[PDB]
């Protein structure tokens, strides 16, 4: 058992899920149609992949997964899609109208019409698992399905399931590919609204992205295709450890009792390595030294941000492929000899460390080179605050002249759920340097 | 002990019930807040479109008194 | 789908509304007969935004066109893409405004509004999701100026949750010898800041200065200017019209570029009148701008832009940076990012390649201080103002609109002179 039901929302939610789900299939051998030839249990089965997908007893292995967007034309690329076979119609929601890059028509006018059926297509999914562990919830911080509806579906899960677990992937907002210019209103608003309800959220820095398929993947300009690409890998070793089996193998549930040390600290900063394209790769083996050394480049990380300016409260290492304790171990001890590693006083400065023995895949035509080994590095780090000094200064520079808030206004909202927002955000900020300083 | 063990998981239970009451309660205030605030910027957006065809009557009445 | 509904009114919206629908007809790959006789599927990806899908994959404009004289409509049903507009979709009076603003809102107008109002109903109503709706007509006039702002509050009455937006035509003195052309500008613009989400100012003024001194045409004619209008509405309805990254959706648009409800009145642009570094330095020249005004006399509160053509989205993106850099002071900082671009990869009939402009800039007080100057002109000495009580009208309608006008100017001025700190 130990189920996980993923949950897409909006226009970055659906196309990451494209891309996660694209990478599933090929990292267990599933086929379009659904089927799974080595998969010997026919209509159900207890293995590891059954985590994320169910099992129809025509041998249909179907994704644990729902999408929803409040317009049709991104759903409908997946369900005449490659994979449209995968999923059961009633597994992608769509309405008619969007949100307009508004969170109030994400949460309030548009999402109010569709988040009961939303509800119930999530509890059918529900039913289904013998021992459900959470949720994990794809959306974008600026679109305003994305941050609206996310916000209002978090609210209700929290009622609906309690204190189950449910772990974000949101897109942190990034000028070369934004979409809108009130992304910093979304953004916080969202923010805010989740925070009781998320135990756990992996930031997702698009500039960051932008940069490493750029500098990495020498991509002069690239698409969300690009990114998503990339994004999956990231995801696909965050969740490996729930989805394959192996000795060393560490739950992620293990990794975030490291990696939350209180509840409203629950954003972990991702790196990722090695990136590289086929080109570079050719003729060259990245041993674990050196991609384990790779995640403490700044250039690497999921979100823009200067660990080596913060302090540490926890770093976790999550192997996969051709790799063995003795060269971590070996790979580490170089490393804290000669990086900028500080830990806060209150924690023990021990890496923690996870290895899946099944190693990185990529999907056909990309631009990642195929690798023997990889590695995802999630540490807490007071950094990663710095995401939130940008987005919260951008908000004050157009709130202090209030543009673009009557659209909001206009939709039902209140300027006191604007201040609302924005003080919980510096009140996370403060947090955050509180939680740096030295003990008494 | 087994007497501090019950009160522990009631604890426990309180609170995880507390948690989704007020979640529960806060959103319904919310969305009611709300409910009323659009309608009542629809409200009166349409009394000001009222008024001008009330304006108009009174155009058009005031040109046939000029007559 | 995502369906607009266009509205033409007076012989300025007819002319334009006409040329629009040739333009994107031919753009969409569409004949006359409404039939699709095309090479790419991206032609048909979003048609259904503009047009009805008929028997026989029939094609048909989802325009209703308006006049209070039945001439214009003849030339319309005569000239090209004549066949493709719907019979029951034409609506004509008998008896023109000649002019008048009064006639247009409160007399003439209001008579012929309602059977205008069925055909709006009926089209709106066989949408899958309508999003809202797109006029064409002048200022300067009676009809398409009164009237039209008239069905503006008329359709904002029956749906008022949906987007207003209109291609309005400014008055120029050197296009239009008509001497009252102040007065129904000042009463429509005191409409138009009230009830409507997105306004494109055509200026007249701009449109003839382009044809003489930059196209080297003395004596333009309205086809020449309605050249510069085609070309200019084809533009900024590109995004509309075809695959991109953001999908047609007139309320995003409106989120983006509106900081605030009254400030919604926008100066478009296009170039050329080449490289991807030539193109961006022109449609940011006043030179190039379809509304008389310079924008280094003010700061861009918001940009839209769209470059179409075959070209390199590196290079775009780099001279995109470039010019915000190199001309930051001209860009309000209270709003982050507040330039955007969108590349569509089919370009225009005729050009390899070109670039439209979509500008919200505190400059535009200079079209409105225009209009105004020559309005006190005439209402100091109450000339012609007969026209206008007499159609039962009152002086204070008068000035309630001029000092509307004059706190949108200051407003504009207020946040032209707002700072960060
Ligand atoms: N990494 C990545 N980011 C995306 C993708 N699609 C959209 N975004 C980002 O999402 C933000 C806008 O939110 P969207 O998800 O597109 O909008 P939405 O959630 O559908 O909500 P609406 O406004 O109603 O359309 C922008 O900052 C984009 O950069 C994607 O495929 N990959
Ligand atoms: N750019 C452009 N402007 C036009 C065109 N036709 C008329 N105008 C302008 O429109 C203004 C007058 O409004 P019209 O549209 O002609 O008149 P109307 O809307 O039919 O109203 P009435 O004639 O009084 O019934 C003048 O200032 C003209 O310069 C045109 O084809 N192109
Ligand atoms: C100023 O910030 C923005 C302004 C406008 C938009 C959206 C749009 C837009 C949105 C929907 C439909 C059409 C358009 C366009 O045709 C357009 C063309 C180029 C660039 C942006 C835009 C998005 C923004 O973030
Ligand atoms: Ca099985
Ligand atoms: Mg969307
Ligand atoms: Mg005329």
């Amino acid at each position: 058992m130990r189920e996980c039901i993923s949950i897409h929302v909006g226009q970055a939610g659906v196309q990451i899920g494209n891309a996660c789900w694209e990478l599933y299939c090929l990292e267990h051998g599933i086929q379009p149609d659904g089927q799974m030839p080595s998969d010997k249990t026919i209509g159900g089965g207890d293995d590891s992949f059954n985590t994320f997908f169910s099992e129809t007893g025509a041998g249909k292995h179907v994704p644990r997964a729902v999408f929803v967007d409040l317009e049709p034309t991104v759903i409908d690329e997946v369900r005449t899609g490659t994979y449209r076979q995968l999923f059961h119609p009633e597994q992608l929601i769509t309405g008619k109208e969007d949100a307009a890059n508004n969170y109030a028509r994400g949460h309030y006018t548009i999402g109010k019409e569709i988040i009961d059926l939303v509800l119930d297509r999530i509890r059918k999914l529900a039913d289904q698992c013998t021992g459900l562990q959470g949720f994990l919830v794809f959306h974008s911080f600026g679109g305003g399905t994305g941050s609206g509806f996310t916000s209002l579906l978090m609210e209700r899960l929290s009622v609906d399931y309690g204190k189950k677990s449910k772990l974000e992937f949101s897109i942190y907002p990034a000028p070369q590919v934004s979409t809108a210019v009130v992304e910093p209103y979304n953004s916080i608003l969202t923010t805010h609204t989740t925070l009781e309800h998320s135990d756990c959220a992996f930031m997702v820095d698009n500039e960051a992205i932008y940069d490493i398929c750029r500098r990495n993947l020498d991509i002069e300009r690239p698409t969300y295709t690009n990114l998503n690409r990339l994004i999956s890998q990231i995801v696909s070793s965050i969740t490996a450890s729930l989805r394959f089996d192996g000795a060393l193998n560490v739950d992620l549930t293990e990794f975030q009792t490291n990696l939350v040390p209180y509840p409203r600290i629950h954003f972990p900063l991702a790196t990722y390595a090695p990136v590289i394209s086929a080109e570079k790769a050719y003729h060259e083996q990245l041993s674990v030294a050196e991609i384990t050394n790779a995640c403490f480049e700044p250039a690497n990380q999921m979100v823009k941000c200067d660990p080596r300016h913060g302090k540490y409260m926890a770093c976790c290492l999550l192997y996969r492929g051709d790799v063995v304790p003795k060269d971590v171990n070996a790979a580490i001890a170089t490393i804290k000899t000669k990086r900028s590693i500080q830990f806060v006083d209150w924690c023990p400065t021990g890496f923690k460390v996870g290895i899946n023995y099944q190693p990185p895949t990529v999907v056909p035509g990309g631009d990642l080179a195929k690798v023997q080994r990889a590695v995802c590095m999630l540490s807490n780090t007071t950094a990663i605050a710095e995401a939130w000094a940008r987005l919260d200064h951008k908000f004050d520079l157009m709130y202090a002249k209030r543009a673009f808030v009557h659209w909001y206004v206009g939709e039902g909202m209140e300027e006191g759920e604007f201040s609302e927002a924005r003080e919980d955000m510096a009140a996370l900020e403060k947090d955050y340097e509180e939680v740096g300083v030295d003990s008494v | 002990k087994r007497e501090h063990e019950r009160e522990v998981i009631q604890k426990a239970i309180e609170e995880n019930n507390n948690f989704i009451k007020m979640a529960k309660e806060k959103l319904a205030q919310k969305m009611e807040s709300n409910k009323e605030n659009r309608e009542a910027h629809l409200a009166a957006m349409l009394e000001r479109l009222q008024e001008k065809d009330k304006h108009a009557e009174e155009v058009r009445k005031n040109k046939e008194l000029k007559e | 789908m995502r369906e607009i509904v266009h509205i033409q009114a007076g012989q300025c919206g007819n002319q334009i509304g006409a040329k629009f629908w040739e333009v994107i007809s031919d753009e969409h790959g569409i004949d006359p007969t409404g039939s699709y006789h095309g090479d790419s599927d991206l032609q048909l990806e979003r048609i259904n935004v503009y047009y009805n899908e008929a028997t026989g994959n029939k094609y048909v404009p989802r325009a209703i066109l308006v006049d209070l004289e039945p001439g214009t409509m003849d030339s319309v049903r005569s000239g090209p893409f004549g066949q493709i507009f719907r019979p029951d979709n034409f609506v004509f009076g008998q008896s023109g405004a000649g002019n008048n603003w009064a006639k247009g809102h409160y007399t003439e107008g209001a008579e012929l509004v309602d059977s205008v109002l069925d055909v709006v109903r009926k089209e709106s109503e066989s949408c899958d999701c309508l999003q809202g709706f797109q006029l064409t007509h002048s200022l300067g006039g009676g009809t398409g100026s009164g009237m039209g702002t008239l069905l503006i509050s008329k359709i904002r009455e029956e749906y008022p949750d949906r987007i207003m937006n209109t291609f309005s035509v400014m008055p120029s003195p050197k296009v239009s010898d008509t001497v009252v052309e102040p007065y129904n500008a000042t009463l429509s613009v005191h409409q138009l800041v009230e009830n409507t989400d997105e306004t494109y100012c055509i200026d007249n003024e701009a449109l003839y200065d382009i044809c003489f001194r930059t196209l080297k045409l003395t004596t333009p004619t309205y086809g020449d200017l309605n050249h510069l209008v085609s070309a200019t509405m084809s533009g900024v309805t590109t995004c509309l019209r075809f695959p991109g990254q953001l999908n047609a959706d007139l309320r995003k648009l409106a989120v983006n570029m509106v900081p605030f409800p009254r400030l919604h009145f926008f100066m478009p642009g296009f170039a050329p009148l080449l490289t991807v570094p030539e193109l961006t330095q022109q449609m940011f020249d006043s030179k190039n701008m379809m509304a008389a005004c310079d924008p280094r006399h003010g700061r861009y509160l918001t940009v839209a832009a769209i470059f179409r053509g075959r070209m390199s989205m590196k290079e775009v993106d780099e001279q995109m940076l470039n010019v915000q850099n190199k001309n930051s002071s001209y860009f309000v900082e209270w709003i982050p990012n507040n330039v955007k671009t969108a590349v569509c990869d089919i370009p225009p009939r005729g050009l390899k390649m070109s670039a439209t402009f979509i500008g919200n800039s505190t400059a535009i007080q200079e079209l409105f201080k225009r209009i105004s100057e020559q309005f006190t002109a005439m209402f100091r000495r109450k000339a012609f103002l007969h026209w206008y009580t007499g159609e039962g009208m009152d002086e204070m309608e008068f000035t309630e609109a001029e000092s509307n006008m004059n706190d949108l100017v200051s407003e504009y001025q207020q946040y032209q002179d707002a700072t960060a700190d």
